[PDB]
C-alpha cells in the first residue's frame, strides 16, 4: 500500500489569504503510464467530498483558479491562493496510481477570528437524573477562539479530571468561533457528598480565568 | 442532475450480513466504473471496492477480501455491496463513487457492527442553577444520555428555535453514548415562553420532549 500523509492536521487561515497543503507518499505513485493520478478532496461537514484536482495539477471543471496542485515525486501540494468562506473543509489527497487506491488522512482548512472568550454556563444534575441514581455536571464553553482552551473542573476546591466527558463543535458558520461541552459524571451519592461544583475556562496564558460554580446546598 | 443514493446501512452484531445499495441517475449507468468507499468514526477515508461497467472486473483491498462483495445491476441503475462476517472496524459511513478516481459521491449510508444493545436515551433537562442570573442571556440545555446506536436528532421548539444553539456530538463511554445540547435565549422571554427540546432516537423508535422548566 502507498502510504499517504498529510500535513498539516489542521490550518488556521484568514479569509484572503494564501494555504498550501502537503502531501507526502511512502513510494512512487507514477503509474505504468508514466501518469501520476494524484486528486485532491474537499469535504465539507454535512456533505460527501468533490474533486478539485486531479492528476497532480489539473483543475476539475468549476474548480476556481485559486485552487492548484504541485508536485512530482514523493511530495504533492496544494495551493489555495485567496481562501474564502466556501473552501473551509477537510482536503484529502488521493492517490488513483496503484491498487488498492488510497487516501491521505486529511487536513482541517480553519478560519481565523479575533480572540473570544467563551460563554460559561454550569448546570446541576437535574432532579430526573438524580431518582435514577445517577448524576452529571454539565459545563458549556460557547462561542470562544481559538479552538484549543483548558476546561477544568473542581469538586469542593480539589481538581477532578477523571470522571469527564469534554466534546467540541465544528467551527462556526456564522462568526467563526467554537463551542465545547464538559460533563462529568458522578454517582448520586458521589454528588450528595460534596457541595461546591466548578467550571473553570483558561487558556495557559490567559489573565482571565471564567469561573463558574453552584452549591449542591 | 446526476445523483447517487445510498440506502441499507444499519446496526448488525459481529458476525452478521448487510447489503447495502446505491441507485444511480442521471447518467448510463453501465459506461462507468463504480467503487464503494467508506469514513471511520475517526474520518479516514478508506476504499472498499471496484467494479467494472460492465460487471465483469472486481478488486478489493486485501482487508475486506472474501467478507465483502461488489456488484451491480445494470438494468435497474443499482449498485450493491454485501457485507458478511462483520466487525467493528467495518463500522463506517458507506460512500457509492464514480470512476471518471470518483468525480460523483453518494451522501452514503452508516453501518455500525456491535455486540452493545439498542438502547433509548434518557433525556435530562438543563435549567439554570436555581440562582437567577442575571445578563441578556439565558443559556439552557438538554443532557441525552445512555443511548445506541447514533444517531440521536435533537430540535428546540420542534424546529422553531433554530439559533443560537449547539448541539455537540456524542461521545461513546462503555458501549452508550452521550450527547448535550445548548439554547441560548433573550433572558426575558423565560420562563414565560415555553423551551422544550425534542430528541429523536430513531433505532428505539423513541420521541421525548422536555419542556425546560426553572428549577426549584
Amino acid at each position: 500500500d502507498v502510504l499517504m500523509t498529510q500535513s498539516p492536521l489542521s490550518l488556521p487561515v484568514s479569509l484572503g489569504d494564501q494555504a498550501s497543503i502537503s502531501c507526502r507518499c511512502s513510494q512512487s505513485i507514477v503509474k505504468s503510464n508514466g501518469h501520476t493520478y494524484l486528486e485532491w478532496y474537499l469535504q465539507k461537514p454535512g456533505r460527501s467530498p468533490k474533486l478539485l484536482i486531479y492528476k497532480v495539477s489539473n483543475r476539475f471543471s468549476g474548480v476556481p483558479d485559486r485552487f492548484s496542485g504541485s508536485g512530482s515525486g514523493t511530495d504533492f501540494t496544494l495551493r489555495i491562493s485567496r481562501v474564502e468562506a466556501e473552501d473551509l473543509g477537510v482536503y484529502y489527497c488521493f492517490q488513483g496510481s496503484h491498487i488498492p487506491w488510497t487516501f491521505g488522512g486529511g487536513t482541517k482548512l480553519e478560519s481565523k477570528r479575533a480572540d473570544a472568550a467563551p460563554t460559561v454556563s454550569i448546570f446541576p444534575p437535574s432532579s430526573e437524573q438524580l431518582t435514577s441514581g445517577g448524576a452529571s455536571v454539565v459545563c458549556f464553553l460557547n462561542n470562544f477562539y481559538p479552538k484549543d482552551i483548558n476546561v477544568k473542573w473542581k469538586i469542593d476546591g480539589s481538581e477532578r479530571q477523571n470522571g469527564v466527558l469534554n466534546s467540541w463543535t465544528d467551527q462556526d458558520s456564522k462568526d467563526s468561533t467554537y463551542s465545547m461541552s464538559s460533563t462529568l459524571t458522578l454517582t448520586k451519592d458521589e454528588y450528595e457528598r460534596h457541595n461546591s461544583y466548578t467550571c473553570e475556562a483558561t487558556h495557559k496564558t490567559s489573565t482571565s480565568p471564567i469561573v463558574k460554580s453552584f452549591n449542591r446546598n | 442532475d446526476v445523483k447517487l443514493v445510498e440506502s441499507g446501512g444499519g446496526l448488525v452484531k459481529p458476525g452478521g450480513s448487510l447489503r447495502l445499495s446505491c441507485a444511480a441517475s442521471g447518467f448510463t449507468f453501465r459506461n462507468y466504473g463504480m467503487s464503494w468507499v467508506r469514513q471511520t468514526p475517526e474520518k479516514r477515508l478508506e476504499w472498499v471496492a471496484a467494479i467494472s461497467g460492465n460487471s465483469l472486473y472486481t478488486s478489493y483491498p486485501d482487508s475486506v477480501k472474501g467478507r465483502f462483495t461488489i456488484s451491480r445491476d445494470n438494468a435497474k441503475n443499482n449498485l450493491y455491496l454485501q457485507m458478511s462476517s462483520l466487525r467493528s472496524e467495518d463500522t463506517a459511513l458507506y460512500f457509492c463513487a464514480r470512476h471518471d478516481f470518483f468525480d460523483v459521491w453518494g451522501a452514503g449510508t452508516t453501518v455500525t457492527a456491535s455486540s452493545a444493545k439498542t438502547t433509548p436515551p434518557s433525556v435530562y433537562p438543563l435549567a439554570p442553577g436555581s440562582a437567577a442570573q442575571t445578563n441578556s442571556m439565558v443559556t439552557l440545555g438538554c443532557l441525552v444520555k445512555g443511548y445506541f446506536p447514533e444517531p440521536v436528532t435533537v430540535t428546540w421548539n420542534s424546529g422553531s428555535l433554530s439559533s443560537g444553539v449547539h448541539t455537540f456530538p456524542a461521545v461513546l463511554q462503555s458501549d452508550l453514548y452521550t450527547l448535550s445540547s445548548s439554547v441560548t435565549v433573550p433572558s426575558s422571554t423565560w420562563p414565560s415562553e415555553t423551551v422544550t427540546c425534542n430528541v429523536a432516537h430513531p433505532a428505539s423508535s423513541t420521541k421525548v420532549d422536555k419542556k425546560i422548566v426553572p428549577r426549584d
